[PDB]
């Protein structure tokens, strides 16, 4: 099947929006009641191992809809809102455990809001793509999530990150290096997916090495930009995405193996084909120990393998036109160092679905914000926590 | 639908055969 | 087909036998004239390629036992004849080229006769094992033959070279340490055929195993006997046998392979079909240089392999239930040096055809001796060239 | 014929079988 790996969810304290003497009138006191119950709908549905993306797309729509109103406002939209420094929003994070961290903007809640909804949609993807009974359809959602998140994520780090007073400390999700991870993360896993449809579909061999070469690229990249991370709390993931990018790699020497035999070129076709079994094999003695190192989240064990039942017939395939050449059985000459890959793949890979907030409610005119009275303003919860699985 | 290239294409951005 | 390395026949001189007023009388000078026609008769034979064996049997057993009156007595089996050094035979070297050595005595003579003989005999069974034709019945002659020659070059070796006067020079085929290595030679050669047949009738891989190793320590020790000589002559040969044992070394990692796989145990299996190629491939390389030294003899080029057609069984059948272990195609781990091999065959070893000389004329009487009186004893023709092929 | 440990020979010296 498909294996990810998977962060915790961010938890955050209650925040009950009770202004006294400042909410004076119907219309502020309703709407502080709508923020009240919408953003706690929201919060339950992460927890919620019931809930579907539509479902999601609406909770969110309400919250962030009403949110916005403390952020920007609804005359001009490049002048900003009196309350966004109004209330004081307290999160955890992915990667740091336990320790909440705080700051009195909106911008602030709406940022990890959001990031807690990019990661719930990667979660619904992950957990979708544990099951053996996966359909063609059912692909497509997992897919299409993986899009959504990272489409969210993208705009969450260089339209809003900006906007924030404090600068973000290192390892708190709310750095864009951090966020940058997770965007790259999420597009590389769409494509294992791809992958895994292409292959099934027997697509051409050129194709599957080129996009599973293109796919081992990003946890690269993604192994690079955490790289600048204290290792205590990177540590599990980082082995993990180098597990990856090490794992699909050896698909790309594999499938790109079907494309020198094919062509009439034995050396470089055996070479390849013995590096791509080199790495399977260092890959699982990456997953074993990625089990042992310590970290953030679960230990996702590691499912298909089909990958000897493809490189079989290609061995069985190669020894047959080559038996003549290198081997049977004792190859030379064989090339010593491993055949270079630079492969552009034209197919399968992922754009991050475009992302952006919902305008601010209408429920916000100025006689709603003007019945917030600041002249009239004169102990804490703590963050309730996640508890997953 | 197409690709930019003008080609038929899977859901999932892939080409689109038999 | 088969290949065997051929040094070139023996020359000798005419030898008239011819004596004046020492032959008095017609029954000693019938037997002059025996001796001349007879010997003669068995000297056209080796340059001639219409001759069988039992042609061959009759013409040696005619001339050694009209022979044998100059070396012993018919009175006392103990008791040397009058004549055994009245007349002085030039004969040429297998590996001296061109060069004639000369003695007076009847030893010498009978011993390098008789070589000539043990050395017709390889030459019809590698003339005859040449052709593809090869029938189960000829198989029988050219191993039989083989087997004559091996009896023959023995007994010369020790029970008749004691007996010369003069010790044998280096390098000449009068030498023990040369003899010793035709023995041998010939006895592998056999087995060579036997190794043929094993094959074809489908025995057991444990048979052909330690019959084609054995047959490899024969080349071994032809190798190091040979070696006591100037590299000049011996030198082609050396190569030769030198490629011999590595040929049939290939053999025996070879059929031990499927000793190994059939008895459960991979690593051991590959290493060793493997340590046959990597020989098989070294085998050529001799083949080919062999082909560049020069020395006695023509250049035999090796014929048959079927070798790959058996490794390719075997590799195949390998990989089946090692899929899962060493390989494929990356193998690990498969023991760095090569398993090594001490085995006895118990079967197609081949032991030498006795042999003896024929007893000496019934036309020897006392009578026919005293007719041939050395009181009355008182320029050179040259040695008529073989001219092979 | 038979070899020394009782066995029916091929004249080459071989074991005999189907």
């Amino acid at each position: 099947t498909h294996w990810f790996h998977r962060n915790p969810l961010k938890a955050t304290a209650p925040v009950s929006f009770n202004y006294y003497g400042v909410v004076t009138g119907p219309s502020a006191s309703k709407i502080c009641n709508d923020l009240r119950s919408s953003r706690a709908r929201l919060l339950e549905l992460f927890t919620d191992l019931s809930c579907n993306p539509e479902m999601m797309k609406n909770a969110a729509d309400s919250y962030f809809s009403l949110l916005q109103g403390f952020i920007n406002s609804l005359d001009e939209s490049t002048q900003e809102s009196k309350l966004r420094y109004i209330q004081n929003f307290k999160w955890t994070d992915t990667l740091q455990g336990q320790v909440p961290s705080a700051q009195q903007d909106a911008v602030f809640e709406l940022i990890s809001m959001g990031f807690n909804v990019a990661l719930w949609y990667t979660k619904y993807a992950s957990r979708l793509a544990g099951k053996e009974n996966i359909t063609e359809d059912e692909a497509k959602e997992v897919h299409r999530s993986l899009k959504i998140a990272a489409g969210i994520f993208k705009h969450l780090k260089e339209s809003h990150l900006p906007k924030l007073i404090t600068p973000a400390e290192k390892g708190r999700d709310l750095e864009s290096r951090l966020i940058e991870a997770y965007v790259i993360q999420c597009q590389a896993e769409a494509q294992e997916v791809t992958i895994a449809r292409a292959i099934e579909l027997k697509h051409a061999p050129g194709l599957i090495a080129a996009l599973a070469y293109e796919t081992a690229n990003f946890y690269q990249k993604a192994d690079h930009t955490l790289s600048s991370l204290e290792p205590a709390y990177s540590a599990k993931w980082r082995k993990y995405l180098h597990l990856k990018m090490c794992f699909y790699t050896a698909y790309a020497y594999c499938y790109h193996g079907e494309t020198l035999l094919a062509s009439d070129k034995c050396g470089e076709a055996i070479r390849s084909l013995q590096e791509a079994e080199k790495l399977y094999a260092k890959a699982e003695a990456l997953c074993k120990e990625y089990g042992e190192t310590k970290g953030p989240g679960p230990t996702v064990k590691p499912s298909g393998h089909l990958f000897f039942r493809k490189l079989g017939n290609l061995v069985k395939n190669t020894l047959e036109k080559c038996q003549r050449e290198n081997g049977f059985i004792y190859f030379q000459k064989i090339p010593t160092e491993a055949p270079q890959l630079e492969l552009k793949a034209n197919y399968g890979l992922v754009e991050p679905i475009p992302f952006e907030f919902p305008p601010t409610s209408v429920q916000w005119t100025p006689e709603t914000l003007a019945a917030f009275d600041l002249t009239k303003r004169p102990t804490k919860p703590k963050p309730e926590e996640e508890v997953k699985p | 639908t197409k690709n930019k290239d003008g080609v038929l294409v899977d859901e999932f951005g892939l080409p689109q055969i038999p």
